[PDB]
């Protein structure tokens, strides 16, 4: 039973300074064979479906811009905006996938 | 151009079932895996399960909280998902989204149904 638990639960910065938030997990996500860390970053903007981030804790998705950067390994991992725009406000979701899917509490970021 | 719809989502009561669709398109289907996360209101994401590709077995997977009450079907001819929903906690926005071993996520994701719980 992994659980993910994200820091913090919601934060609120102005439009282009930089923001990390944490995910750490119970249990290593790390799989030797082929060296991946089984987490997932999801973007949710309010009131609208989730969508892909990163994978593989550091592998950026297609189309996502290079100002998300996910980083860390086993159980603790980050997410940095370096220059949050205002269309990043939303709830951001890490998920373990190394046994099923497991999502984090979330964090949510707002944007004044 | 990928798509993922779903639909079937309403009004129920607890013990009822629910039958939620998900046509989809733009891919092979029979290539990915395919899963179902729910959103309650104003809380965070939960997967549910999925059901493996076509070199998996088309096996399938369940979370705790729903193992044995749902259960995934999906039609490989018409590229349609299922989630066949058995038996006030349940309610939530509904999303399939495409999965795989391939990035190890869900890469792609549907507009969600809502299903609400009134006596
Ligand atoms: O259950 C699966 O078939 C699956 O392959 C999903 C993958 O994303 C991965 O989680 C895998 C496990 O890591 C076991 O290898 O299980
Ligand atoms: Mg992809």
């Amino acid at each position: 039973d992994i659980v993910l638990t994200q820091s913090p639960s919601s934060l609120a910065v102005s439009a282009g300074e930089r923001v990390t938030m944490s995910c750490k997990s119970s249990q290593s996500l790390f799989k030797s064979r082929n060296q991946k860390n089984y987490l997932a970053w999801y973007q949710q903007k309010p009131g609208q479906s989730p969508k892909l981030l990163i994978y593989w804790a550091s592998t950026r998705e297609s189309g996502v811009p290079d100002r998300f950067t996910g980083s860390g390994s086993g159980t603790d991992f980050t997410l940095t905006i370096n220059g949050v725009q205002a269309e990043d406000l939303a709830v951001y979701y890490c998920k373990q996938s190394y046994n099923l899917r497991t999502f984090g509490g979330g964090t949510k970021l707002e944007l004044k | 151009e990928v798509k993922l719809v779903e639909s079937g989502g309403g009004l129920v009561q607890p013990g009822g079932s629910l039958r939620l669709s998900c046509a989809t398109s733009g891919f092979t289907f029979t290539d990915y895996y395919m899963s179902w996360v729910r959103q309650p209101p104003g809380k965070a994401l939960e997967w549910l399960g999925f059901i493996r590709n076509k070199a998996k077995g088309y096996t399938v997977e369940y979370s705790a909280s729903v193992k044995g009450r749902f259960t995934i079907s999906r039609d490989n001819s018409q590229s349609i998902l299922y989630l066949q929903m058995n038996t006030a906690e349940d309610s939530a926005t509904y999303y399939c989204a495409r999965d795989g071993y391939y990035v190890d996520a869900m890469d792609y994701w549907g507009q969600g149904t809502s299903v609400t719980v009134s006596s």
